[PDB]
């Protein structure tokens, strides 16, 4: 029962606040496993759909924080991807396979700042080297400051962009509200009614993570974990994985 | 009774006459509600957003660019002669290291502009000030700690203009987030040792001094900005509505614009422009002379 996620992101955006939220578990970052990116790989072991998840979540340091963010400086995040491509290669020519690690990446989120007018030229450089290799998701973080019409006018332009980059977004076969605007907290507050829910408390309103009214933090829930989840592995088993392998050779 | 306490009444029937000049510059990324926030403080729609929705609006040049819009505006008999400078492509390209270069040019080039003036020998009695007096500089609402590029760019130009550190989109944070947040940035401030606006000067009396220290401890400012007035149980204000949340831009007990306002404006804004010109302007001409 394994599942790899990854997150790109520049650094406060909300990556770990949001890994939190979605496997409703603050034990994401207890195990850290071990100018250009760091790498920081996870594990945690998640009681999600009853069984034992063996969750990895592999996340960016410094992302877009240099002052020259060009290839040399995201790299890391590539050579990360075939890497986990190159060891379940070899581990499947053995002739004792029988447990191996599958440590390939099944999704990578990547996270887009709530500006409200475009992608940036490397937020559309990035994704136009990610997405042969990873199910591609985009979401709008900290979507919780962006109006109604923002969101819809933003998300427009996004997807405009993406597909004049010929950039390939994970289509379950949901899609149409991508990018999703998602929100994220693990934290309890209280409403205007007095109710414990999960989200953030404002002087101008109290944002609720589980109110389909307020995010689409429970379309990418479904899309990851609850609904989705086994189309994620199988694309990238039958479909990316096998693409690297046949240029490989 | 002789008379001469009328001479402020002479003074200032002689300056409405000729109006009066400010110079702002906005600094930040695109989308941190720059215009948005000079449009708000002086309740008229004076610019747009210097790319808006279009990615291929950003400087052909990859490299930072000055937008240059002029406006004037009318209260009671007051004229004030607005510059607004925004820079579009600050740190929205994939190489930044030259984020701040055309930006320290523009403000050097200003006060080139004046000496060049002051040094004729038949000088015109009103020399154009086109020099700028204050930098909006706006940081994103993310807790963390000054980027290499807001380090390389505020270590420039705070040396060269009156820098007003302000936090873009602040109402992405929470009041917790808030406090945290503007003390990690204000220490900071102390770790690079930066001049922020506004200075303690001498002349300041201990009521002035204590202004400024009051509003020093609430930089930079939490500011959320709004052109469009909404309707919140009847009453009608300026501001931002959504799905689950109302934001009044004008509630002291929301955010910090009403604050930012009298500051840049009522209280600091003869300050901000007499600054430029005995500290700014005169260092840089003190410099040029030795030389
Ligand atoms: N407005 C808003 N703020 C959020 C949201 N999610 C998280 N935050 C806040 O944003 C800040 C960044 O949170 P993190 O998840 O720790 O940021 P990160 O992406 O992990 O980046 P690093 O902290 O450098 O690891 C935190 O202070 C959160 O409180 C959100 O959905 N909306
Ligand atoms: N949450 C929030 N959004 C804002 C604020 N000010 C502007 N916006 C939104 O952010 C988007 C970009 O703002 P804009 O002023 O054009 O950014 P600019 O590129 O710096 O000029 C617009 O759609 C605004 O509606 C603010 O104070 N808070
Ligand atoms: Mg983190
Ligand atoms: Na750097
Ligand atoms: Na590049
Ligand atoms: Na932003
Ligand atoms: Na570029
Ligand atoms: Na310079
Ligand atoms: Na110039």
């Amino acid at each position: 029962p394994s599942f790899n996620l990854l997150c790109v992101g520049p650094d406060g955006i909300g990556k770990t606040t949001l890994m939190k939220t979605l496997f409703n578990n603050d034990d994401i970052e207890a195990n850290l496993v071990k100018h250009k990116v760091k790498i920081k790989s996870y594990e945690s072991v998640i009681e999600e759909n009853g069984v034992k998840l063996n969750l990895n979540v592999i996340d960016t340091e410094g992302f877009g924080d240099f002052l020259n963010n060009d290839q040399k400086s995201w790299d890391p995040i590539i050579k990360e991807i075939d890497s986990r491509f190159d060891q379940y290669l070899d581990a499947e020519n053995k002739i004792n396979r029988h447990s191996i690690n599958d440590k390939r990446i099944h999704a990578c989120l990547y996270f887009i700042e709530p500006t409200g007018h475009y992608l940036k030229p490397l937020d559309l450089k990035f994704m136009q080297s990610v997405y042969e290799k990873c199910n591609l998701i985009p979401v709008i973080a900290k979507s919780d400051i962006l109006t109604d019409e923002e969101i819809l006018s933003f998300k427009k332009t996004i997807m405009n962009q993406l597909i004049q980059s010929n950039i390939e977004l994970f289509k379950p076969p949901l899609f149409s509200s991508l990018p999703y605007a998602v929100i994220g907290s693990n934290d309890i507050v209280e409403n205007y009614s007095g109710n414990q829910v999960r989200g953030r408390s404002y002087p101008w309103g109290v944002i609720e993570v589980d109110n389909d009214n307020h995010s689409d933090f429970n379309l990418l829930k479904n899309l990851l974990i609850k609904q989705f989840m086994e189309e994620l592995k199988e694309r990238t088993s039958k479909i990316l994985y096998e693409n690297y392998r046949s240029s490989k050779l | 009774y002789v008379g001469f306490d009328t001479i402020t009444n002479q003074i200032e029937h002689r300056l409405l006459k000729k109006g009066f000049q400010f110079n702002i510059m906005v600094v930040g990324q695109s989308g941190l509600g720059k215009s948005t926030l000079i449009n708000t403080l002086f309740a008229s729609h004076l610019i747009d957003s210097a790319t808006g929705d279009d990615i291929s609006a950003l400087p052909v040049t990859k490299t930072t660019e000055m937008k240059i819009s002029t406006h004037t505006l009318v209260e009671d008999r007051v004229r004030l002669n607005i510059n607004v400078i925004d820079t579009p492509g600050f740190g929205d390209f994939i190489d930044n290291s030259k984020a701040w270069e055309p930006i320290v040019k523009y403000i050097k080039e200003q006060h080139s502009q004046y000496l060049r003036k002051e040094l004729t020998a038949q000088r015109e009695r009103f020399i154009t000030d086109t020099r700028v007096h204050a930098i909006l500089y706006f940081l994103q609402p993310n807790g963390k700690e000054l980027s290499r590029l807001d380090v390389e760019a505020l270590k420039r130009l705070t040396e060269i203009a009156n820098v007003i550190p302000v936090i873009g989109k602040s109402d992405t944070l929470t009041l917790d987030e808030r406090t945290e947040f503007r003390e990690l940035i204000q220490n900071e401030f102390e770790k690079y040792n930066f001049k922020i606006y506004p200075y303690d000067s001498e002349e300041l009396t201990d009521e002035e001094l204590e202004l400024n220290r009051s509003v020093r401890s609430i930089i930079p400012f939490a500011v959320v900005g709004s052109e469009n007035e909404i309707e919140i149980n009847g009453e009608t204000f300026r501001g931002r509505k959504t799905r689950w949340s109302a934001i009044n831009v004008e509630d002291i007990n929301q955010c910090d614009f009403v604050y930012l306002r009298e500051f840049l404006i009522r209280t600091h804004l003869q300050d901000l422009i007499e600054t430029t010109s005995y500290i700014h302007y005169e260092g840089f001409r003190a410099r040029q002379l030795i030389a």
